[PDB]
RNA sequence: UGGAGAGUUUGAUCCUGGCUCAGGGUGAACGCUGGCGGCGUGCCUAAGACAUGCAAGUCGUGCGGGCCGCGGGGUUUUACUCCGUGGUCAGCGGCGGACGGGUGAGUAACGCGUGGGUGACCUACCCGGAAGAGGGGGACAACCCGGGGAAACUCGGGCUAAUCCCCCAUGUGGACCCGCCCCUUGGGGUGUGUCCAAAGGGCUUUGCCCGCUUCCGGAUGGGCCCGCGUCCCAUCAGCUAGUUGGUGGGGUAAUGGCCCACCAAGGCGACGACGGGUAGCCGGUCUGAGAGGAUGGCCGGCCACAGGGGCACUGAGACACGGGCCCCACUCCUACGGGAGGCAGCAGUUAGGAAUCUUCCGCAAUGGGCGCAAGCCUGACGGAGCGACGCCGCUUGGAGGAAGAAGCCCUUCGGGGUGUAAACUCCUGAACCCGGGACGAAACCCCCGACGAGGGGACUGACGGUACCGGGGUAAUAGCGCCGGCCAACUCCGUGCCAGCAGCCGCGGUAAUACGGAGGGCGCGAGCGUUACCCGGAUUCACUGGGCGUAAAGGG
């Protein structure tokens, strides 16, 4: 099950600030903001030079903890992107991004991905009509990801759908704050995702 | 304890007992035949053999012999017979052997 | 279509001393409880019968003989009991034992006067002992029409009805009123019954002192109200062989014998830890016990069980908490005196066999497949009394004897197999001479193993008497790895129970710091194989006081032999004494047989320590060798006629009588 | 669209080289944990034995009866109890029990795989074409009587029916011997001779329906034959008498030493015969950059076997898994004179083993046998159950929230860690509740038509009140491995070459990042580890892709 537990901890360790919390992570306290360094007892000590391995494992975890997903699924998705025709680097991200529980986060119906998931799970979401509750569900090109109706008027939805009025949503997504809808225009592109992750390393991770 | 398929065995015995007879008949008969044929009984041999022939095809009707089983037996009877009647005899009476 | 009231369930046990009648008592119980005829082998552990609208669950096997454990387990699991008594054996020395062990668990029991037709057959003779030996409050329920040979019929006191038997084939019985004479003999007694029964109902007491007769319905109420309290013990009678006193003892059952309800609820423990009453509710969590496993050639593996709570069902799923297993109860079965009744369930308080299940062995707890994964009590404690030395011939029968107790320790966990932790040989634990002997027929026959049957050994202890001082040199200088370790000690005997005390008594240090450590491994080690027979040379004090060395030749071990050569002769020059193990004991024996018990303890190399009264007997303390201890369970039970039991704990080691010192040179 | 290496011989180096590790896989087991669902899958060992139940039958539209319930009663009354139809019981006859289902013992072999040959053959039922169905006789059960038996059943008289059997006819036409013609291994013609057909039921009754007989053709399923491919051992080198060939017989549906008689000496073998070990073969499966290496469970094909072994019978087909005979071994009954049996069918029992399930529901669907149909049988099949055995999806919560409680650990005692983690604050609401609730099922049949097309009508759910849908709805399960190097992730205390660790190098002998605990950390998560076994790494058997002066290796 989707990890669970101290996250603004991973925020640390990886040393590259993460928005695993959404709102808070922005305030002067993504944790990494106050104590920017690997947890544990040692944490704040002269870090030995990373091994060729350590590096790639670390970059993989980084990318995986972003989308908060089990190592199993992460790998399958990887192995899938590989055999797929196209630059595996981009493709991998391609599907990673198609995760419904993620398209929810992106479209703004959720502050964190952790949240976006619970929403998707509790059928508060819909796909071109019928509602879906499988985080893993993968969005195709030209779909409407709306908030169900029983949902529409629920504190959370609003507030979140509120900070929206103004802010823009990725070039591969069109959102209608009102109708609380949202289309998955085209498949996200390489740069469109300003991730602090280098795929080429993660790729090389699964090469060993 | 049991299965009424023995009906098939009972029947088995019968059918067996039946063609078991016409079976042996065509045999002894087939011999009484080739016997004379070789012996010299030209026409009185053909006679028997002409009878043998019947019995054969006759049993071919049922499940005794069938297909060539009949035909094969024939082609040999009236093959060894004709090949014994030339032991100086000329096919006298109108046996099965064709002119 | 109820058919199950619970208040009609009678789970009794027929327990008594041998000879008695137990078995003959039952094959008969099951002839009356079911001769039906209407115009229309102890085949398994527990069997059911129906006597005038009551289901009886009997578990006849007792025997009493040396080993009980089976009599005491059935007892647990079942409600009532019938301590059958041989009316004949009057000067009966073992009428006892049995009962004195029943209230020992807490269970009600009537008594039966069996061979009333056999010479010396006297009814009172037993009550004149049933209250003289044990001390209960029995109630002569019947009287004999003709004592012993003249056994025609019997008469009920409580109900004043006469009964007669025209034979012993069990056919021409009938109920003919009291025969001319007798009659009078009754009254006084039918009043003493209506007098004893007054200690229960104050309603059968006042009407007694007013002039009214207590109704046949309440009178029994008194009798039964109190029988079940373990106060009264309704004694009846009848030649189980000639069919007399049976069909009237079968009423004796139901009428005074407890029902599963009438009995005090089981205790167990939850996964957390805490007692709890297992309520005999056919709708409470499922939780029963399994006791007697069996191998039926027809239904495979059977597992007899007694339910305390909930109900088991045909085609269900249980779970053995004892051995963490999801057993599958696939079919249930009730053992009938002549057939297999395939019922569909065992509601609490009832017992039977569940076909299926694998892991479930003797006394396991099975709860519903979800119910509180608890584990009942059961905890019995019948340890051993007689053990043997079993040496499996060549190293071949030591493998036929290994799979000999791997199926004979699950089929009877009332013994203990343990390899003598000092000299190979394995010790077979028994509950008497009969226990080990018959394991010796089957483990030797049904297992075809043919090992040895001699007797256990004794763990002696080499040592000395006089303090000596020998040299501890070694030196081997030919040219190089020299090997130079020299020492000199002070070996002196200490009290019989001192141990090992080494002394690092070197002045300036003629034997290096590094080398005194490994010089203690040579003295301590070498003490292993004694200077007489070769046993642990203990009870001495070593005192390394001298010994020198060399600059190159010395070793971390060359000094190992140096101190091992000083101990290997200080005990040989200091007169070696062969000590032995003396066990403390206590024979709870009636001071009646106490004369020959304490004597025997002396003609047995030992010396007696005391006798402080206990209960109605008296315990004897002392010490005995262990060579002269073997097979004492059939020597103590001998000088006391079964009325003797003993314990045993180690103590000390002590020299052999100088005459058991020139013997041990084997 | 595809290739990563590292640790270990030395004081140090380079090379050769072996060992070892990281990856993936499994019908799996074992350990510690363990919540939901879907789809798969579950005796790999004893091809050891097996209690119980069920797994193969069905047609009254083939025939005669026995028994039971209806008509009308045969005659003038019950009489020689007849008739027409609907239940039944067994007997006749008809198909089907040769398919379906199980298993891998055997088998190194035309067994299998593949591609072909049948001038060397077969094929019930199913299609299309041609011609027929004419007379006659005849038995055996059933049944009645009588006899033997413990039982299983069995024997003897005497009836009797039929699509059972038999004789005569007609032979479209086919089968044979001979001759001629075309052809070319026995393939088509054609003349003389000879020989062979057949059955009757139901109705709405000179017309249909189901059958029959002969012949030709199709379709499907096969038998036999052949080229090539099909493991280890030369420390198995020689093998062979029905052996190799021939002639003539027998035999078969058919070729052939497949058998027999008599001739002739031949057939086979380092291109590995013969012998020994092992094994069911394939589609595929796992691994692999590939070449290759292992493997052959579930699903599909072929084979082989039904306690061990031999053998025929019936039949289109079997040398028959719930058929038969006999031998042997085992199980049971026995009146001891003789009888009944075969779970490698479904479920289960026991034994063995480290280990592998319910004596479940339904014929609703698909498929099969029988039947004109109605319908019947169907442990095949469609489902359910149990097991993290596997794979996929999901939950154990979401947003807030301290320059940061307590406890615990570390500390230069300033403080640092656990850590937004908790608490606490709101909000969604697995579970669980009331209510609704299937798809799979539309034909066979019935009515119109013409019992053709086409049109219309009706009966049919084991799973299942399950899935799913709407409303109501409580913060509601985490372990396990590891933390010296390979290899991610370290401090304190115990301990003192002890206790123990350990895949390799090695760690442990008073300050151990290596043992044991704790705090902390890393990986992964209803799983995590261990053990077996296979491929990889191992260009370490090298075809791709190696070597032989001294490293192993040049033959005197
Ligand atoms: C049947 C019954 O109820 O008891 C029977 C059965 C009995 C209790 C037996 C005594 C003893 O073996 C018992 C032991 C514990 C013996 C040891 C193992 O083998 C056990 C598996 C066995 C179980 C029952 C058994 C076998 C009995 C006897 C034996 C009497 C012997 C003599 C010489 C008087 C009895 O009852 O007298
Ligand atoms: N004379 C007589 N003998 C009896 C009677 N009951 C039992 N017995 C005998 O007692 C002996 C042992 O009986 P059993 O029940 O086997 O003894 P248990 O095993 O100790 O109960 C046998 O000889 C029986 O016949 C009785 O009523 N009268
Ligand atoms: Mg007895
Ligand atoms: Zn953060």
């Amino acid at each position: 099950g989707r990890y669970i537990g101290p996250v603004c901890r991973l925020c640390r360790r990886e040393g590259v600030k993460l928005y695993l919390k959404g709102e808070r992570c922005y305030s002067p306290k993504c944790a990494m903001e106050r104590r920017p360094y690997p947890p544990g007892q040692h944490g704040q000590k002269r870090a030995r030079r990373p091994s060729d391995y350590a590096v790639r494992l670390r970059e993989k975890q980084k990318l995986r903890r972003i989308y908060g997903i089990s190592e199993r699924q992460f790998r399958n998705l990887f192995e899938e992107a590989s055999k797929k025709k196209g630059v595996t680097g981009s493709v991998f991200l391609g599907l990673l991004e198609s995760r419904l529980d993620n398209v929810v986060y992106r479209l703004g119906f959720a502050v964190s991905r952790r949240q976006a998931r619970q929403l998707v799970r509790h059928g508060h979401i819909t796909v071109n009509g019928r509602r879906v509750d499988l985080p893993s569900y993968r969005v195709r090109p030209g779909d409407e990801i709306a908030v169900a109706e029983k949902s529409r008027n629920l504190e959370l939805i609003r507030q979140n759908l509120e900070a929206m009025k103004g802010r823009k949503v990725g070039p591969w997504l069109s959102l209608d704050v009102e109708g609380m809808k949202g289309k998955f225009l085209r498949l996200p592109d390489r740069e469109d995702l300003a991730l602090p992750v280098n795929e080429q390393l993660v790729i090389e991770f699964y090469s060993r | 304890r049991n299965l009424s398929a023995l009906k098939r065995h009972r029947q088995s015995l019968k059918r067996r007992l039946r063609n078991k007879a016409k079976k042996s008949a065509i045999k002894t008969l087939s011999k009484k035949a080739i016997q004379l044929a070789q012996e010299g009984k030209a026409e009185e041999a053909l006679k028997i053999m002409r009878k043998a022939e019947s019995l054969i095809d006759k049993a071919a009707k049922g499940s005794t012999l069938h297909k060539n089983a009949a035909a094969r037996r024939k082609s040999r009877l009236m093959r060894k017979v004709r090949q014994l009647l030339e032991a100086a005899g000329a096919p006298l009476i109108g046996g099965g052997l064709s002119a | 279509k109820v058919e199950y009231d619970l208040k009609r369930l009678r789970n009794i046990g027929i327990a008594a001393h041998i000879d008695a009648g137990k078995t003959t008592t039952t094959e008969r119980i099951l002839y009356y409880t079911g001769r039906i005829h209407k115009i229309g082998t102890i085949t398994a552990a527990v069997t059911t019968c129906f006597w005038k609208d009551h289901r009886i669950n009997i578990i006849d096997t007792p025997g009493h003989v040396d080993f009980t454990i089976e009599v005491e387990r059935s007892m647990r699991v079942l409600d009532g009991a019938i301590v059958v008594f041989d009316s004949s054996q009057g000067v009966e020395p073992q009428s006892e034992t049995v009962w004195r062990q029943a209230e020992k668990y807490k269970v009600p029991r009537i008594a039966f006067a069996n061979k009333m037709d056999k010479t010396g057959a006297d009814l009172w003779l037993v009550i004149r002992t049933m209250q003289e030996r044990l001390g209960a409050r029995p109630v002569v329920m019947q009287l004999p029409i003709g004592r012993e040979d003249t056994f025609s019929g019997i008469i009920d006191v409580l109900r004043m009805k006469a009964y007669t038997y025209g034979n012993d084939l069990g056919t021409d019985i009938r109920e003919i009123p009291i025969p001319e004479e007798y009659l009078d003999q009754a009254r006084e007694y039918h009043e003493k019954l209506v007098e004893v029964a007054a200690d229960f109902d104050e309603n059968i007491m006042l009407k007694y002192l007013e002039g009214e007769e207590p109704t046949e319905e309440e009178l029994v109420a008194a009798i039964r109200k109190g029988t079940i309290d373990l106060k009264i013990t309704p004694v009846f009678l009848g030649s189980a062989l000639k069919n007399k006193g049976v069909q009237l003892l079968l009423d004796a059952v139901v009428d005074y014998l407890p029902s599963p309800l009438d009995i005090p609820p089981i205790k167990g423990t939850t996964p957390e830890g805490e007692v709890v009453e297992i309520h005999p509710d056919p709708n409470g969590p499922l939780a029963a016990l399994a006791f007697k496993i069996m191998a039926d050639p027809y239904v495979g593996r059977l597992t007899f069980i007694r339910v305390y709570s909930g109900t088991l069902t045909s085609g269900s799923y249980v779970y053995n908490t004892t051995k963490g297993r999801k057993e599958r109860v696939a079919r249930l079965l009730r053992m009938h005196a002549n057939h297999r009744e395939e019922v569909e369930e065992l509601k609490a308080g009832d017992l039977g066999a569940v076909v299926g299940l694998k892991e479930t062995i003797t006394g396991d707890t099975l709860v519903g497949e979800d119910a509180p994964r608890v584990i009942l009590e059961s905890i019995e404690v019948p340890e051993p009394v007689i053990d043997v030395a079993i040496e499996p011939k060549t190293k071949a029968d030591q493998e036929k004897l290994s799979q000999a107790l791997a199926r004979l320790a699950e089929e009877d966990p009332t013994f203990r197999v343990s390899t003598h932790p000092e000299t190979g040989q394995t010790i077979i634990s028994g509950m008497g001479e009969l226990h080990l002997e018959i394991i010796v027929d089957r483990l030797k026959r049904e297992f075809k193993v043919d090992a040895n049957v001699g007797k256990p050994q004794v763990a002696y202890r080499e040592t000395i008497t006089k303090p000596v001082d020998v040299e501890g040199k070694f030196i081997r200088q030919t040219g190089g790895r020299g090997q130079y370790g020299h020492v000199k000690i002070k070996v002196e005997p200490l009290p019989r129970g001192s141990g090992f005390e080494f002394v690092n008594a070197i002045v300036g240090g003629v034997i290096p710091k590094e080398y005194i450590p490994a010089v203690q491994k040579g003295i301590e080690e070498a003490m292993q194989s004694g200077p007489l027979i070769g046993f642990p040379v203990v009870d001495i004090k070593v005192t390394l006081y001298d010994g020198s060395y060399h600059e190159v030749d010395s070793s971390e071990m060359a000094f190992k032999i140096a101190g091992s050569m000083a101990i290997k002769e200080a005990v040989q020059k200091g007169d070696p004494v062969i000590l032995e193990p003396i066990m403390r004991v206590e024979v709870t024996t009636p001071e009646e047989y106490m004369g020959d018990v304490i004597g025997d303890l002396n003609a047995r190399r030992g010396q007696i320590l005391g006798m402080e009264p206990r209960g109605n007997a008296q315990v004897i303390r002392a010490f005995v060798p262990l060579a002269e201890m073997f097979g004492y369970a059939t020597d103590l039970r001998s000088k006391t006629q079964g009325r003797g039991s003993f314990v045993m704990f180690f103590d000390h080691y002590q020299e052999v009588p100088k005459q058991v010192q020139e013997k041990l040179i084997k």
